[PDB]
């Protein structure tokens, strides 16, 4: 059969595959370093390793049977993937990561971690696939870390083996005394040398022999190059952590050096950031065109339709005639947050848009005194008037009335032109926006 | 030997570069080793002498018959004939470089012996140097393997300026004075080159100084191996986020769009449509959007990028060749690209025709639930948009997006635009709509 | 009564209820750690964890009683703030933190987002954004070296003291018996392994040596966390000088590459020195966008009423006439020397001066007709006749407010008595001069 | 009696004069206040030195007093309300806090505290001045940042190295190992033993290295962890510092090679042909290498209308006097030709109008050699120059031919060409007062038709 490498079953093949690579790399690894490890549990790494074998086989028998993506739709010819896993070199990387060399010495076994590519995959999908992606990330640059520790702790311990045991005051002290032959001890000591000489910390004994201190200058060398460049990146992906944050604090320490700078009063000042706690508070921060203008129509308005729909579907006239037309001004809406006490229309200004309450109270209010004539809760409409510009009413072309803001209220701005040219092709709900608009004017 | 050698094709230029390069990194990575060490015995000396003089052949042969060839512009056309070339090479900045390094005081051997001081006018060459790395780094394909490579050669080599000048302090100290210099028991460059990690890592570990000129190296070096550290980390950092800028810049904006999606609460699928929107885009374009990569450029390159990848696909279809060249010209400037998801519905029978699809690396689908006739890449369809005003006609079938189809869109509006500019073409389109 | 979330006395609780929990990290892990600071202030410890306990008892209380925002409103219903407050998990934490050897009482430490709210809260409403941070980038890696240090006592006490050489050692003599010589030693001990410095003893016993491994690793994180947050400090503390010398670069290379006369160089320099100098590098339409429009109002009739005082002809324009133009008047800056409108040209532009002194000129000729200071306009009678009226100059550093077409033309709808009086007098003036 | 002009460069000499013995003050003071050696062995010239720093201070506040200010955009010269605005500022307080006579408390107490003139530290903001006005005028800005980043950690290191003289001498000398040692000693007692080796102390402590000898005393050990999370603190400035200097040097380069990759992918994915692959990439060589890669438009949207208008002079008109046309056209149009140009830059072998389109732009050329060519390939009938124009018939839409308003021929571009774009819709906006143009260009398509 063909497996989607898209799907969630090759996930979950990609993590089954993924646990005996990094169980190769370092468990094999530290094990072969520790000869003696290896001659305590000795059943315990030959099943362990039949194991990583087997799904070894069966990852070389998988990957003949996954699907690639030619002209955009999914192959499923298996004689086609056949050939075209054998025509690349990840497959000639599974064939040397697949021969019987072997029980004394497991470094015969080191063809088995030439499957990296796997593991590295794995990362990358669970990386895109998972909700805490900075954290996974740190979390991947902290597992590097670890494994070039173990991997410089083993190589410590090794040469120190190749040159002799106790000889000198650098290398790993006297196996046969009880208190270093632990093997316990062994790899905790190696842990801490090999930690200490990569962080560069450097309070280890220091060399005596020639060979020594190359290795050590060597090991510097990687541990400044290595740990400069993965705990930098750390720091980078700090950055990334609290960087919303951080350029919303840029916008608000621009702004109040802007009026500490002009001498505003406090009450504004006050009134300014009452409104950016507001919108820090209610988290309506984030620029929903800015942020979602790579994606396409269709995808743009699903988000929208499924973001707005609880108070877009209080439609009356506009809410079954045309949903392509719905989804097309849902596209092109535009929101804006307005603070409470204030005028969203007046009379006599010139109307350029049209607002759909969403979330918030408005209140018609008179001329000059505050009476609330009606309240619009969400769903409502208003100022359509003025984009409308029909004949045969009293027709002043402004603002008709005063609409004033009783809490922190949300509209949904859109422009005249811009139903214009949305209602150029659908003139049927421009004709009954054009009735209401008529019946507003015969009322006053 | 060309006649006139250019910088853009000339691998040849670049394997002269390449040598000029290596004998300048010959003269500043052995004149303070061969200064400070004593490798510079009389039995070594045929060496360092033959190779000293296969330097400077380099350095002479690049000074007479190499640069006076290099091709350069001037008012806009290029410049080959020789005799300006030769007075444009004359009168820059590199010929008083490299003549104020080629002074050959070799002639001071018999002066006062043998001495590579007055052999460090040989540094001075660094442009080639420089010119080389631009060179390389233009014809490479992932620059910044050879970027850290080039970093990590910076460190080694400030690293053995360091261990030489360690070497000299020691000399001047005595050898095993105090505890401080260098006692004399191993490879003398391996231990200097360790002294010279410890110190301008800043890892300590070593001796401590003893007397004055020992305290004020040791400060001074650390004070230096400071900054130097920090330069390592800043570099190391800036390279490799040069490297990965474009796939961290698409991650983010795929996490903004991941977040914003369930911090207003979307459905699965929805957000499962999303995600195989990224992901294939990534696996696609390799960029987040292609026109915001053209509206940078200026209009004419942006026409013939637009005309070198379009062209195919709007003469390959026969409906298309009674147009004329600058509609065509307009019209492939203006098409905007977008990408369906595979099951969609581009075009759902009942609704008004206002955009006009050209099919690039996609399989479509005319529909009931029957098939009618399958689109393979390069086709056309939603032709019945060209009369339609305002309302017009309807879409008269399901096409369905079948696989990942990246259609290039043309409007409506735009097409009658332009379109009312040319009767010959609007009649001939109307014809064959008839 | 409702306490509003965005008040000032909801700030005043937050500090009343952020002192007592930056108590019970520090002193509790002090206390359960050190064994003595508890065994000697008994009574100071209990009085004060008495006090710490009323203040978690009265913000359990302030949260049930604080009201919170649905439809753009207050919510003063009370039972509807206790179902809302207890059916999150907020509460759920407080009532964990109010269940009654000081290593009992770590449940205490459950109330960290009031505190992380304190901090969100004056890092929005202080006037020292970047010294709060760095405050509170100290107070964090403080918590941290005290939490390590009492967490190394821990450990040697654990193994026991003066056994190894790592440890503590023995707290039966008097010079390391003190307790002020045990916090301070370790708080020595975790600053050397937290910031990667090393001076301290070497492990012996395997769990000391997994205990340093593991600390140096989380100092590693924590020293790059430093760097992180230091380096971001400085960005964002010099990013708007760095942006205007990049601008000066920029325009000062561009000049370099065109081969700029010194005068007008020289012109550019005192221009950019001026901005300098009078602290114009702000930019009020690039900053002002993310306040809503009345806000944006506000402010700018603020500024303008201050401005707009001071003028006599056009103050009959009150509320809506000036509220449509604080919204579109926007400022041009002009040098000393410079001509606002010649003789020959057309306008477009009608100006409001405020700090500045221009004065009328002839033709070519420097003659004072009239010095226009802060108190007139000028610009008005040339847009609603032909040409400009006659040569204006600039004396200094003037400050112009200039005004499109549209701009008047919109204007002249609202209050038309005032604007036919104006342009009356325009006519005036034109009937004056010819 | 003169006023100076605080942007003059006079006032920036005055600046240096007075900056000089500031930070003399800041670091020698701080200097023979701890050490008492230094203070005791060059008293004659610290002597003459402390006169020198007293005539610069009060030469100083006489400056300051007759220094002018910008209001109403005008600079006052009025004295008296020069010395007003001073006297009512907090830098007259600070500068009669740092004048006072404390000659009388130098021969009062009788030359063992130099403690008596840390109120000459107080004028570090006219420091702070003089390195602001350094940065805004020098020309190599990353090498005066990392020279003022150097002097302000060096200041610093040498604070902090008195500070632990100071700290050892108050708890003794050699009693134990942390502190300086016994100074009797004669190895131990030089005054330039004891500066480098306490110099040597703070830079091992401050840059978080750390060689030091471990602290006994718990006032050594507070002063010691005090003194490391300090060093951390400003070895994190430093780190982060240098990145930003590091940054500043190659954004452009950076953000240049950014866009070349870009653009690089993009054309590695449409499968484009790999002439135009080489064409393009040479032609970001040439923008690179030609010191203009940003568009000007993009360079001067930050400056003023007339700034703008005479820096669109000053590159524009040296080549638009080369012309053949403007001698009977006025300066109105020229000044307004010269607020619609924007320039594009063209490739070799690049055209720019075929035979028979519908063009509807001009062209001004600019250190470019442009050929009209005919569909055979190369037969170039005139080579075109720096200050000749094409394409000005096809937008008035004049007739007098067979053709109307189609471009006539072919017009290649041999060389790196360099135009200046004007199309029909501006310039048949801005050009509707001036019927020179229309007389000058009916007479081209006269003649262009007499030659067709
Ligand atoms: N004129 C008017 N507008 C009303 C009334 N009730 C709600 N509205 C809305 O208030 C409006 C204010 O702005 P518009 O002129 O744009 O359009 C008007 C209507 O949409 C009413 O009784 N009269
Ligand atoms: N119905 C139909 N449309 C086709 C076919 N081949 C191409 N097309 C185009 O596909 C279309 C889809 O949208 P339209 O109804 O707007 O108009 C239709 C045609 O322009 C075909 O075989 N049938
Ligand atoms: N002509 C003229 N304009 C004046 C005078 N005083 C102020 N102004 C303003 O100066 C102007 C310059 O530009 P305008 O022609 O636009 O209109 C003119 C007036 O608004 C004066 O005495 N004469
Ligand atoms: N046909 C033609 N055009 C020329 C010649 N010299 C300069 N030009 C300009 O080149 C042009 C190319 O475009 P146009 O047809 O718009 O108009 C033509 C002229 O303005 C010449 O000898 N012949
Ligand atoms: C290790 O210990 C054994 C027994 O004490 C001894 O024989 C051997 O020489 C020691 N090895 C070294 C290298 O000292
Ligand atoms: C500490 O000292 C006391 C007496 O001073 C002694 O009884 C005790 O054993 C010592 N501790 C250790 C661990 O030896
Ligand atoms: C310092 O040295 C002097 C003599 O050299 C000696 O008398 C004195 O005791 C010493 N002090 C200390 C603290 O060692």
């Amino acid at each position: 059969i063909v497996v989607d490498p898209s799907s969630n079953l090759y996930y979950r093949w990609l993590t089954a595959i993924a646990l005996p690579v990094f169980y190769n790399w370092y468990l094999l690894i530290c094990r072969a370093c520790f000869d003696e490890l290896q001659s305590e549990y000795l059943m315990l790494w030959l099943v362990l390793d039949y194991s990583a074998d087997v799904l070894y086989v069966l990852d070389v028998l998988v990957r003949a049977r996954t699907g690639f993506l030619e002209q955009g739709l999914m192959v499923s010819d298996t004689n086609r993937l056949w050939q075209h896993y054998k025509t690349t070199t990840q497959f000639k990387l599974d064939v040397l990561s697949l021969v019987p060399t072997d029980t004394n010495y497991p470094e015969v076994r080191f063809n088995r971690l030439l499957k990296f590519s796997r593991l590295f995959e794995f990362f990358d999908r669970t990386e895109t696939r998972t909700n805490y992606p900075n954290m996974f990330r740190i979390g991947n640059l902290v597992l590097y870390i670890l494994i070039i520790i173990h991997w410089n702790a083993c190589i410590y311990f090794a040469i120190s083996k190749f040159i002799g045991f106790g000889t000198d005051s650098w290398v790993y002290p006297n196996i046969s005394i009880p208190e270093h032959g632990r093997l316990s001890r062994k790899y905790i000591y190696s842990l801490y040398w090999s930690t200490l000489t990569l962080t560069t910390i450097g309070e280890t004994p220091p060399p005596v022999k020639d060979e020594e201190y190359l290795f050590v200058v060597v090991d510097f060398l990687v541990g400044v190059l290595i740990f400069a460049t993965i705990v930098g990146n750390v720091g980078s992906m700090i950055s990334n952590m609290n960087a919303s944050r951080a350029e919303f604090q840029a916008k608000i320490d621009s702004i109040k050096q802007y009026m500490q700078f002009r001498k505003v009063t406090k009450d504004l000042e006050t009134r300014v950031i009452r409104w950016f706690d507001y919108l820090w508070a209610n988290k309506k921060t984030v620029d929903e065109k800015e942020v979602l203008k790579s994606l396409p129509d269709k995808l743009k308005a699903e988000i929208a339709i499924n973001v707005h729909l609880d108070t877009l579907k209080k439609v009356r006239i506009f809410q079954d005639c045309e949903a392509g037309l719905l989804v097309e001004l849902v596209l092109k809406l535009r929101p804006t947050v307005f603070s409470p006490g204030d005028y969203i229309c007046k009379k006599g200004d010139i109307g350029k848009e049209m607002y759909i309450i969403n979330e918030g109270k408005l209140a018609v209010v008179a001329d000059d005194g505050v009476t609330q004539f009606v309240v619009l809760s969400d769903g409502s409409y208003f100022g359509e008037i003025s984009i409308l510009n029909i004949k045969g009413s009293k027709s002043g072309n402004r603002r008709t009335a005063n609409i004033r803001s009783i809490g922190y209220s949300d509209l949904f701005c859109l422009s005249k032109d811009d139903l214009m040219e949305a209602l150029t092709e659908y003139p049927e709900a421009k004709k009954a926006l054009e009735e209401k608009g008529r019946q507003i004017l015969m009322k006053d | 030997l060309p006649n006139s050698i250019d910088s853009y094709t000339d691998r040849l230029y670049l394997l002269w570069l390449l040598l000029v390069t290596l004998a300048y990194n010959w003269n500043c990575c052995f004149i303070p080793l061969r200064l400070v060490f004593p490798y510079q015995t009389a039995d070594n000396i045929h060496y360092w002498l033959i190779a000293d003089i296969i330097c400077d052949i380099i350095y002479l042969y690049d000074m007479l018959f190499i640069q006076p060839r290099l091709q350069f512009v001037r008012g806009g056309d290029i410049i080959v004939d020789s005799n300006e070339l030769r007075k444009h090479y004359r009168t820059s900045t590199k010929f008083q470089l490299d003549v104020a390094s080629i002074i050959p005081f070799d002639i001071c051997y018999l002066f006062f012996g043998f001495n590579p001081m007055f052999r460090a006018n040989r540094m001075l060459k660094y442009t080639s140097f420089f010119e080389f790395n631009h060179h390389l780094e233009s014809i490479m394909d992932k620059a910044y393997i050879y970027r850290v490579i080039r970093t990590t050669g910076y460190l080694l080599f400030i690293l053995h300026i360091n261990a030489c000048v360690y070497y000299w302090a020691s000399n001047y100290e005595g050898i095993g004075t105090t505890r401080w210099v260098y006692d004399g028991e191993g490879n003398e460059y391996l231990r200097c080159y360790y002294w010279a990690v410890r110190t301008l890592i800043t890892i300590g570990g070593l001796p401590e100084p003893q007397t004055l000129f020992e305290i004020v190296f040791q400060l001074l070096n650390f004070f230096s191996g400071v900054f130097v550290f920090s330069s390592l980390i800043g570099q190391m950092r800036d390279v490799i986020g040069a490297a990965t800028a474009n796939q961290n810049y698409f991650r983010a904006c795929m996490d903004d769009t991941i977040a914003y999606m369930n911090n207003y609460s979307i459905p699965k699928l929805v957000q499962k449509r999303v995600r195989t929107w990224y992901e294939y885009t990534w696996d696609s374009q390799r960029m987040l959007d292609e026109s915001d990569l053209l509206k940078t450029l200026p209009t004419t390159v942006q026409l013939a990028l637009a005309i070198d990848v379009n062209f195919s696909i709007i003469s390959k279809v026969d409906l298309f060749k009674g147009c004329d060249t600058q509609m065509i010209y307009d019209m492939l400037l203006r098409l905007k690209s977008v990408l369906y998801l595979p099951g969609d519905f581009v075009c759902k029978k009942g609704e008004i025709g206002k955009e006009m699809y050209i099919i690039k690396h996609g399989e479509v689908q005319v529909l009931g639930t029957k098939v009618l006739v399958t689109l393979k890449a390069g086709s056309v369809f939603g032709e019945i948009s060209l009369l339609a005003a305002g309302g017009g006609n309807r879409r008269t079938a399901n096409v369905v997006a079948h696989g990942f189809a990246n259609l290039l869109t043309l409007d409506k509006k735009t097409l009658q635009e332009i379109l009312v500019h040319y009767p010959d073409s609007e009649r001939i389109l109307m014809k064959k709509a008839r």
